[PDB]
């Protein structure tokens, strides 16, 4: 069989500063015993942005990355914790194995804030994650509407094409 | 410092063919495997090809083998993905990431997108006359714009919550 990566939950829904844990199961073993590292990475992917590498051999941090952000596990059974979840780690967090071909990812695991009835909350937010939780949209906003336009395109080459004959 | 910037996306019937290409710069090129991953509209990641460094051996999953092709120029520091009888389910944003052949992928590009069109039949458009047709262009216009300015509204309420707590702190 190929190696299927299995994740969950699929989505949270999460207060700035709580704990998250992300569980990832292979349904084959990722650790090579001659060298005791596990072939597994961890991804982190915003609306809009492309993904980027977090942890891989299982545990370690890429350059950049928090100490908030811990990977462990080994073998089949994997996990992602967020001692204490900040808005910028709001994202799509992807497990894959490079283990064997096929190379395979799991599903992710959606971070997303909890909807409030007003933003009176933001107020307790530092200018820096104020800022960056802004910029953050960008990217996604324009993702969206970029998708619009690659619809249309499609709506409007038949019409193209008959004029074009 | 390391680049790669993909281009060559576009929109293709079924059963058409399509090239991608990938700029690497910024690194020795020819040093590394390197791979296409691509992402389908549910958000999905599927690793897609990898190719040895020196261009000798290449891998493939089985929904791609056989009709995709990925090549790469070590002198020119191009990497290459030429996709043939493509499917409606090839429709995604395609990534060149450095990496696979037992790495993980440590660097990745922007990504560049193929749409794949319907293969519906639109035959009965050629009755139509060409006023009629640019009519039906015009039309779509202001389709288009309304849902792009949807979009941008939907944008803004996210944003200014976020502008005006900004400006209270200062
Ligand atoms: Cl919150
Ligand atoms: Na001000």
């Amino acid at each position: 069989m190929d190696i299927v990566m299995s994740q969950s939950p699929s989505s949270l829904a999460v207060s700035v500063g709580e704990k998250v844990t992300m569980s990832c199961k292979s349904s084959q073993s990722l650790l090579y015993s001659s060298n005791q590292k596990n072939y597994l990475a961890w991804y982190q992917q915003k609306p809009g942005q492309s993904p980027k590498l977090l942890i891989y051999w299982a545990s370690t941090r890429e350059s950049g990355v928090p100490d908030r952000f811990t990977g462990s596990g080994s073998g089949t059974d994997f996990t992602l914790t967020i001692s204490s979840v900040k808005a910028e780690d709001l994202a799509v967090y992807y497990c894959q194995q490079y283990y064997s071909y096929p190379y395979t990812f799991g599903g992710g695991t959606k971070l997303e804030i909890k909807a409030g009835s007003d933003y009176e909350f933001l107020k307790s937010w530092t200018v820096e994650d104020l800022q960056k939780r802004l910029l953050a949209l960008d990217p996604m906003c324009e993702q969206e509407i970029e998708e619009i336009r690659q619809k249309y395109q499609s709506k409007r080459q038949p019409i193209l094409d008959a004029i074009e004959a | 410092e390391v680049q790669l910037l993909e281009s060559g996306g576009d929109l293709v019937k079924p059963g058409g063919s399509l090239k991608l290409s990938c700029a690497a710069s910024g690194f020795t090129f020819s040093s590394y495997g390197m791979s296409w991953v691509r992402q389908t509209p549910d958000k999905r990641l599927e690793w897609v090809a990898t190719i040895s460094s020196g261009g000798s051996y290449t891998y493939y999953p089985d929904s791609v083998k056989g009709r995709f092709t990925i090549s790469r120029d070590n002198a020119k520091n191009t990497l290459y993905l030429q996709m043939s009888s493509l499917k409606s389910e090839d429709t995604a944003m395609y990534y060149c990431a450095r990496g696979g052949e037992g790495y993980y992928f440590d660097y990745w590009g922007q990504g560049t997108t193929l749409t794949v069109s319907s293969g519906s039949d639109y035959e009965f458009l050629k009755s139509w006359t060409v006023e009629d047709l640019q009519k039906r262009l015009l039309a779509l216009d202001p389709m288009m714009e309304q849902e792009i300015e949807e979009i941008r509204q939907k944008c803004q309420s996210k944003r200014q919550p976020i502008l005006d707590a900004i400006e209270a702190k200062h």
